[PDB]
């Protein structure tokens, strides 16, 4: 009434998208399938890799489903569900992140023709939630207690689809002794830490019983310190050795010139007092987080005592576990029994970078590897393979289980599910049989990267489950299909358990959402 | 497209994608340009 | 003739001001504006309800079917819609239950009011029709109540309360989600039966920790609080048992500093030589009295200096960082400790008891385990929630809070007062108000009879979201209520309700076997807020907006 | 999809060239984008759609023939279904909705077949071998037009075409009008072969009353206005002579490009008087012949109007050329372009005049039309539609036009098949056992072809807001048991389809739903050629305009 315009009130602020109609939930399916299109060729040891360059011009080459989704910034609400299941699978088990996204996207693709029909949204989720319940119990039948036979086989299969997999005759030997240094109930993720050195060849890497860190700073009295110790004593200290104000405040009031000379001499004596207490204990190596000036470094040079500083907090945490020492935040409490040691100490230069080598300790929980490679991504991909391979043998120590891989898992689980759909329902049988065919995308796509015919393989898989039982799977070398138990290819059950639960939860989340609202 | 903007990743039109034989040919010719410089 | 007078004397107000009145169909447009966001919450109603995705301006995505949570991130324009938005938020705060009912019921009262206004009913007579019908509605709810919770804690009885509430929010598996919430409730209850003490409960006691990875079946209940923390000096499994003595300090551990111009004063070199060793003896003397009391763990509320952390590692005392306030406040309720600011020796009566403190890898990071045991029971237990996606972890946290809020409804009133579920509560009120509309002479019976028609949305929504025809299923349900009551007592026909999928044709027999019920305390405020929400919209004859 | 490919690396093209699976993915999206329209318009439960020209005018069109014609699609593969919907009108005239949905589904399910690495030639052969057995199976399951004693066919033939249209509820009334209209306009050629000249029935647009009160005109109705108002509005009596002339009755210039040069001024007037006198010489022969109605293709000058009023003759001007040809055969008149014969003399013969019972001009809602009824030589028919507005009659005009083409196929070929998803569901069970015999890589191609035909019966239940599974699952129960029904009628199990109103499975013969057999043969062959051409495109090259 205040104007002739009389505008029409809009319920939502301008810029809000629309929804409902027909195809809104279909838009979320095509978004996940398109993301799946990139991760399908990366499946299998013969698979390829994806080159991704971000807005910062940072080159990264990854076939991992978790790393690929971290590089790209996904603004699509439903497509971000594949990112969560990729990071959740990589956090616990570390392997199968590519298979989870491929499986989760296939469950949405098989549910696409069901949404176009009169099938309700909740009726589709009833099929996936019921089939995953019988699928987890089927994995327990696939697994074996394997208390007999006492890391070697599972570490070789984890390196597949990724670099150095052909070098598994070498790097796998270091992955076995890496986690064995970690005692049960601890299994520290930092102590397996690996440093990357640009340059060199990856075949020149070697195993070290302890942590190796970068100096990052050049000391004027560094060369005067011996680089070869026959029986070194490592002393971890949080003290800051140099000439500086002591605690949090600096002020000096001196009335007389005679007392002014004693103030300077007192500062030198207090700094040297902390230096004498270190020499009286016979500590050959001193590590500190806080900076250390050239005054304390030169004092340790005449005594043939090694000095170091600037070391990160994560590296010195590995020192205490390597030599079995302790952290002393003051120099007055240093006692002989708190100092660690090792067999020998030698400083070797690797790729124009000198490191401190800790090795030869009787009991050491620290494992640090030095990797080499031509490209900056080569040294990144190797540790990326080693970090994922250690988590496989890490979970094997808690529970020892073997499940046949190479598509053998999805074919045996889908067999018992087709029988369940035959006995009951017939309303749900269309959904259950679709779930059995949705599990077949993993063995089908994995055989497409090798150039083999998918029709000939899949037709020979279904009819062969009589005499093949649970261990019947695909063989790459002979191009034929044969028992994987004789092929020695092994894999823990924790990979397939979390893969079926993450793919079902991610699929049922989007199928239960028919509307997506984006403000602004 | 169905009539609504489809964007999976930020900076859609900015980033490009190479695949197939054309992706392999561009990588070999990129090394041939560097080789012929070093071979001299 | 070429240009209009363009509303002369419109310069009395700014050009951004607009006037909208009940005349010229704007009251109809306001009701039509409700239906835009009403259908959004209709598909989210019930156990088969569909969750919705809402992206805010910052990029955060919250996937939930709760009407109170969805309307928070949405930007509302129409003024009368904010009346409906703020009405659903009050229901979530007060009772923590029945949020989707207030959104749907208040929206249907305006839909049936469109026919009432078209017939010529004034806004005054329409308000009086809903107020007189609501007073009769609240009186019939107390007459139709069946059963009671009786004892506070039971293993079976908690499955008839929390389970039907969490069935609508992330349905999934039934017994898996019900056992996790029902376990944490039994720990925070003081019990102490036959003592005659006044029961007490806290809705913020139970905390849900979101941890990505794993599966829902791997979740468990922890009697203690779980934080993501890295111990400074060392990690200790504390296998030496005999429990522990723990102390909590809300103040940081460090030399007391003067609040004004803290400065080191050294007159001569004699005072400088003893200044370095002087500060070392201060922390040593203060931390020695704590170690002599047998305190193996110290909870700090701020940053602790390195000089203080040195002597704590000498006696093997753990160090915990508790930032802000509320995180540290709930720690003392677990062990039963009283914080004190000073760094001196704590009082032995104020020391807590925690048997084990463990650090293990759950979601890839080190978490500290405060879990308690059978004896020396603790309060404010936490529930570890494992999931593949973080979006599911957010609504399940609110789904557990809905079950925790249902426990609060067992304290203030005399009992639980279970009502028939599956929509049987709103359906029985239809036949009772219909008889009430005839008993009232005059023109006010038009708004009373249509007030019961608005209750038909509950059976129609549950039937539509279940994939069933509302034309076949709904009239078949009235056949049980059309036979009224026989010549004999003990009539079980009040348990008939709406079924999801399955064999349809009504079904689920009597809901007494299904064990799904509703809370009476929730339905009391759900009808009152929804009625006042629609009454406020109908009581406004003219709406004025600014700037747009 | 995903990120755009690089532009001509080492290829040196001025346009855009994309290769790989991105072409076949965009080709499916081209057919899926145009299908979602045609999908919801299929079946009696389908709903009309409104197209807007942005100029203020709207167009309500149910079938996908005009929808795809109006909607501009610049995608190269998207124009195939646009031309396919325009094609289906040419051969059969009906089925534009089913041919687009089937052809879009054949490509949709084939998108997963190429991911198997199966070559399209194996996919194409699998669809063609299954089609050769499908056409033969349709000829085995057809039913004769005999049925019971009475016809009981042509009435039910029109009711199937009236479905999906707003007049579908009135189909019982319009069933007798379409049958009686086509039987009147039938002709004979090829020494005994009966032909059906579709579009010969005039469709008139009138306002008022209702569609149920539309009267079938026993004869031809010409749409035009009376020349002069002084002419008699109604002509009665038997044997009404009608003259159809294609010659201009207006005064025209002498020859074309010549020039008239006059020397003696006394002849200036006499030469000009002859130019106006020659025109009236042809009118004098018409008046003496007794022609009551004079039909002229072009206009009529005022010189010829005064002679028609005095002689009580009805003149008509601005007649369509195609309209007068149907009047000549119906009334028996011979079309006269000019007055002449083999001899040098010029005269008019009475044999060129037609005969009918009555000629009357009716005026309803600003629409003036001359009703010609009771043609002795050859009967005719006309339908006057009544509706809300002109655009409401635009859909009713095309609704009756599709019904004339369906009845034509049943009279020429008496073989009909039941509707409601009977043919699409019966071909599935027949091709399931046939694919197992061939095997190899063609077993999956035939299996997907039988499942692609399921989109037609499933679309019926989706647009009806009912449960599709219970209707399709019970549908297969009769067809799967029909192949195994085995000889001995007691067979049954066949000719069953979905009833969308009652939600039950009943016999389509008793329900009155039948469809021509030739409509299934031409639809499956035309829908396949659209899918074959798309599956064979590896690379799309788009050259920018200069
Ligand atoms: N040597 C092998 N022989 C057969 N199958 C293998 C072999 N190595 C890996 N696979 C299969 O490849 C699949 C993917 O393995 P991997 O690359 O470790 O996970 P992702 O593809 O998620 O990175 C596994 O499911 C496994 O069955
Ligand atoms: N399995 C079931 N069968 C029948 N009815 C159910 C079922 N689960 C829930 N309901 C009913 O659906 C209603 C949903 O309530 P809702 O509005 O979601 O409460 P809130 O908003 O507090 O979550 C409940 O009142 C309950 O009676
Ligand atoms: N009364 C009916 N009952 C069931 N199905 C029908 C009925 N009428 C038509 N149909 C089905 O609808 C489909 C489309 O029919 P129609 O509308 O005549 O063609 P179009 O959709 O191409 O215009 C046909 O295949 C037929 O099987
Ligand atoms: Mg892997
Ligand atoms: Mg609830
Ligand atoms: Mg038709």
């Amino acid at each position: 009434n205040f104007g002739s315009q009389t505008p029409t009130i809009v319920v939502l602020k301008e810029g809000t998208d629309a929804s409902q109609g027909k195809g809104q939930i279909i838009s979320n399916i095509n978004a996940c399938v398109a993301v799946q299109e990139a991760l399908k060729p990366t499946l299998g040891p013969l698979g390829s890799d994806i080159l991704i360059v971000t807005s910062n011009q940072k080159t990264t080459i990854s076939n991992d489903g978790a790393t690929i989704l971290k590089l790209l910034d996904v603004v699509h609400p439903a497509a971000k569900t594949l990112v969560d299941i990729s990071r959740a699978q990589d956090a616990e088990v570390g392997d199968g992140t590519t298979s989870v996204t491929i499986l989760a996207g296939e469950l949405m693709k098989e549910a696409k023709p069901f949404l176009e029909e009169g099938i309700s949204s909740h009726l589709i989720m009833k099929g996936y939630r019921k089939a995953v319940s019988l699928a987890v119990e089927k994995i327990n039948e696939l697994a074996v207690d394997i208390t007999s036979e006492k890391l070697e086989r599972c570490a070789r299969t984890a390196m597949s689809s990724k670099l150095i997999h052909n070098n598994a005759d070498f790097f796998v030997k270091m992955c076995v002794d890496a986690v064995l240094s970690l005692d049960r109930n601890d299994l520290d993720d930092k102590l397996i830490g690996i440093k990357k050195i640009p340059g060199g060849a990856m075949e020149e890497s070697l195993f070290i019983n302890g942590v190796a860190f970068k100096k990052t700073f050049s000391y004027a009295g560094f060369e005067q310190q011996p680089k070869k110790f026959n029986n070194p004593k490592i002393l971890s200290l949080n003290v800051e050795l140099e000439l500086k104000a002591e605690k949090d405040n600096a002020e000096v009031r001196v009335e007389h010139v005679e007392d002014y000379q004693a103030i300077v001499d007192a500062e030198w004596q207090l700094i040297f007092e902390k230096l004498r207490q270190v020499e009286e204990t016979g500590a050959n190596i001193v590590l500190s987080k806080l900076p250390i000036g050239d005054l304390a470094t030169q004092f340790f040079a005449d005594r043939n005592i090694f000095c170091a500083g600037r070391v990160s907090a994560d590296d010195m945490n590995r020192v205490i576990q390597a030599v079995g020492g302790s952290i002393q935040s003051t120099t007055s409490d240093i006692k002989p029994e708190h100092l660690g040691t090792c067999a020998l100490f030698e400083e070797m230069q690797i790729g124009s970078e000198r490191y401190n080598l800790f090795q030869g300790c009787p009991q050491a929980k620290t494992c640090t590897l030095l990797l080499r490679g031509g490209a900056e991504q080569v040294i990144a991909e190797v540790e990326r393979s080693l970090h994922d391979a250690i988590m496989i043998v890490k979970r094997a120590l808690q529970n020892k289980l073997i499940v046949a891989g190479g598509g053998a898992t999805e074919m045996e689980v889908s067999k018992c599910l087709r029988d369940y759909s035959k006995t009951i329902a017939g309303k749900q049988q269309m959904i259950i049989n679709a779930f059995a065919k949705a599990l077949e995308v993993i063995p089908r796509q994995l055989c497409e990267n090798a150039g083999f015919d998918a029709i000939e393989i899949l037709n020979k898989l279904r009819l062969a489950h009589s005499k093949g039982e649970k261990w019947y799977g695909v063989v790459f070398e002979t191009e034929n299909i044969g028992d994987n138990f004789a092929k020695f290819v092994w894999e823990p059950a924790l990979v397939k358990i979390n893969a079926l639960n993450s793919a079902t939860e991610a699929t049922n989340l989007i199928l239960s959402v028919d509307e997506t609202i984006t403000n602004k | 497209e169905m009539g609504r903007p489809f964007i999976i990743v930020k900076d859609q039109g900015n980033k490009k994608r190479q695949h197939g034989l054309e992706a392999k040919k561009s990588h070999i010719l990129a090394a041939r340009s560097v080789a012929s410089i070093i071979k001299t | 003739s070429l240009r209009l007078p363009q509303n002369p004397n419109a310069g009395l107000f700014k050009q951004g001001y607009n006037s909208y009145s009940n005349a010229d169909g704007q009251i109809i447009k306001s009701i039509a504006a409700i239906r835009e966001l009403h259908q959004m919450c209709l598909t989210s109603m019930g156990p088969c309800g569909r969750n919705k995705i809402i992206v805010n301006h910052l990029g955060k995505i919250i996937i939930t079917n709760d009407a109170a949570t969805m309307l928070r991130e949405l930007d509302i324009v129409h003024p009368a819609v904010k009346v409906l938005v703020m009405a659903t938020e009050q229901q979530k705060i007060d009772m923590g239950d029945g949020t989707n009912l207030v959104m749907i019921l208040a929206g249907e009262l305006l839909n049936v009011s469109e026919k009432l206004i078209s017939m010529g009913l004034s806004a005054v007579e329409i308000i009086q029709g809903y107020n007189m019908a609501r007073k009769f509605t609240l009186k019939e709810l107390d007459e139709m109540v069946v059963g009671e919770i009786t004892d506070k804690n039971d293993k079976n009885e908690l499955l008839k309360m929390i389970k039907p509430v969490i069935s609508s929010k992330k349905y999934g598996s039934e017994d898996i989600l019900s056992e996790l919430v029902s376990e944490a409730v039994s720990h925070v209850l003081p019990v102490a039966q036959q003592a005659g003490e006044i029961p007490y409960f806290n809705v913020d006691s139970i905390r849900v920790v979101k941890i990505m990875g794993g599966s829902l079946s791997n979740s468990t209940v922890i009697k203690g609080m779980v934080f993501n923390r890295e111990p400074e000096g060392h990690v200790k499994s504390l296998s030496e048992d005999k429990k522990h003595k723990v102390a909590v300090f809300t103040c940081p551990l460090d030399i007391a500093n003067t609040e004004t111009k803290g400065t080191v004063l050294l007159h001569n070199a004699q005072e400088m030589l003893d200044f370095s060793k002087g500060e070392e003896k201060q922390i040593d003397a203060m931390m020695k009295e704590i170690a002599d009391m047998g305190v193996e763990c110290i909870v700090a509320g701020a940053g602790v200096g390195e000089l203080a952390l040195h002597y704590l590692n000498r006696y093997g005392i753990l160090v915990l960082k508790v930032p802000s306030k509320f995180e540290l406040r709930r720690l003392c309720r677990v062990c039963g400790a009283t914080p004190l600011p000073r760094l001196g020796a704590p009082t032995p009566e104020e020391l807590g008891l925690v048997e084990t403190v463990k650090t293990m890898e759950i979601g890839g990071d080190r978490v500290t385990v405060f879990k308690q045991e059978q004896g020396e029971i603790s309060r404010t237990s936490t529930i570890i929630l494992r999931g593949a996606t973080q979006n599911n972890l957010d609504d399940i946290e609110r789904a557990i809070d809905d079950g925790v809020a249902a426990v609060k409804g067992l304290m203030k009133p005399s009992g639980g007062k279970l009502l028939p579920g599956a929509g049987a509560t709103e359906i029985e009120l239809i036949s009772r108000i219909t008889k009430y509309g005839e008993r009232t002479p005059g023109l006010l019976q038009l708004a009373i009879k249509q007030f019961a028609v608005a209750f038909e949305v509950v059976p129609r929504t549950l039937a539509e979201t279940a994939g069933l025809d509302v034309n076949e299923v709904l009239p078949n349900l009235y056949a049980a209520h059309n036979v009224t009551e026989p010549g004999a007592v003990k009539t079980d026909h009040l348990y008939k309700g709406v079924d999801i999928d399955g064999e349809s044709d009504e079904g689920v027999k009597d809901i007494r076997e299904e064990n799904i019920y509703d809370m009476l305390a929730t339905k009391k405020f759900a009808i009152n807020v929804a009625t006042e929400a629609a009454t406020t919209v109908l009581s406004i004859d003219q709406i004025i907006m600014a700037k747009k | 999809q995903l990120f755009n490919n690089s532009r001509s690396d080492t290829l040196f093209l001025g346009g855009e060239k994309i290769s790989g699976d991105d072409i076949r993915n965009q080709n499916v999206l081209a057919t899926m984008a145009v299908a979602n329209v045609v999908k919801s318009s299929l079946g009696p439960v389908g709903l009309d759609k409104m197209l807007v020209d942005d100029i203020g005018d709207f167009t309500v069109t149910n079938d996908g023939a005009t929808i795809l014609s109006l909607l501009d699609v610049q995608h190269p593969a998207g124009k195939i279904l646009v031309e396919l919907a325009q094609q289906q009108d040419r051969e059969i005239g009906d089925g534009t909705t089913s041919v687009v949905i089937i052809a879009s589904e054949l490509l949709k399910r084939a998108n997963e077949l190429v991911k198997n690495k199966i070559h399209p030639t194996t996919i194409i052969t699998g669809f063609r071998v299954a089609l050769r057995e499908a056409i033969r199976f349709i000829n085995e399951v057809l039913s004769t037009s005999v049925d019971t004693l009475g016809k009981e066919t042509l009435i039910n033939i029109a009711k199937t075409s009236m479905s999906s249209k707003i007049i579908g509820a009135d189909s019982d009334f319009f069933s007798n009008m379409v049958v009686d209209a086509l039987l009147a306009v039938k002709t004979q050629n090829s020494k005994g072969e009966i032909k059906y000249p579709v579009k010969a029935v005039n469709v008139l647009k009138a306002h008022g009353k209702s569609a149920t009160e539309s009267l079938l005109v026993p004869g031809y109705a010409l749409n035009c206005t009376v020349a002069s108002q002084a002419m008699p509005k109604r002509i009665a009596g038997g044997n009404v002579k009608i003259a159809c002339l294609d010659l201009n009755l207006q005064k025209a210039r002498m020859a074309m490009g010549v020039q008239i040069n006059i020397d003696d001024p006394e002849q200036l007037e006499q030469i000009r008087k002859r130019e106006a006198g020659i025109v009236l010489e042809r009118v004098k022969k018409i008046i003496d012949a007794g022609a009551q109605v004079v039909l002229t293709t072009k206009g009529i000058d005022d010189l010829c109007l005064k002679e028609f009023v005095e002689a009580k003759i009805m003149g008509v001007r601005r007649c369509k050329k195609e309209d007068l040809r149907r009047i000549a055969r119906a009334t028996g008149a011979t079309l006269v372009s000019s007055m002449s014969n083999l001899e040098g003399e010029e005269t008019f013969e009475s044999s060129y005049l037609g005969l009918c019972d009555e000629v009357v001009q009716a005026k309803f809602s600003d629409d003036e039309c001359i009703l010609i009824k009771g043609t002795s030589k050859h009967s005719s028919s006309s339908i006057i539609l009544r509706g809300a507005n002109d655009y409401s009659l635009d859909e009713m005009e095309r609704s009756l036009h599709d019904s004339l083409s369906v009845v034509k196929r049943t009279l020429e070929s008496g073989n009909v098949v039941p509707g409601g998803g009977c043919v699409e569901a019966a071909l599935n069970i027949y091709l399931d056992n046939f694919a197992t015999t061939v095997g190899s890589r063609e077993q999956l191609a035939i299996a997907e072809f039988a499942a692609a035909l399921l989109i037609i019966p499933k679309t019926l239940a989706v647009n009806a807001a009912k449960d599709s599974s219970e209707l399709v699952a019970k549908l297969r129960s009769y067809h799967a048991a029909s192949q195994m029904a085995k000889p001995e009628k007691r067979r049954s199990y066949r000719n069953y389809g979905l009833d969308l109103i009652r939600g039950k499975i009943v016999d389509e013969i008793h329900a009155g739903v039948l469809e021509p057999t030739i409509s299934k043969v031409k639809s499956l062959k035309s829908a396949l050629e659209a899918c074959v051409a798309i599956l064979r495109i590896d690379t799309m090259i788009t050259v920018d305009p200069e």
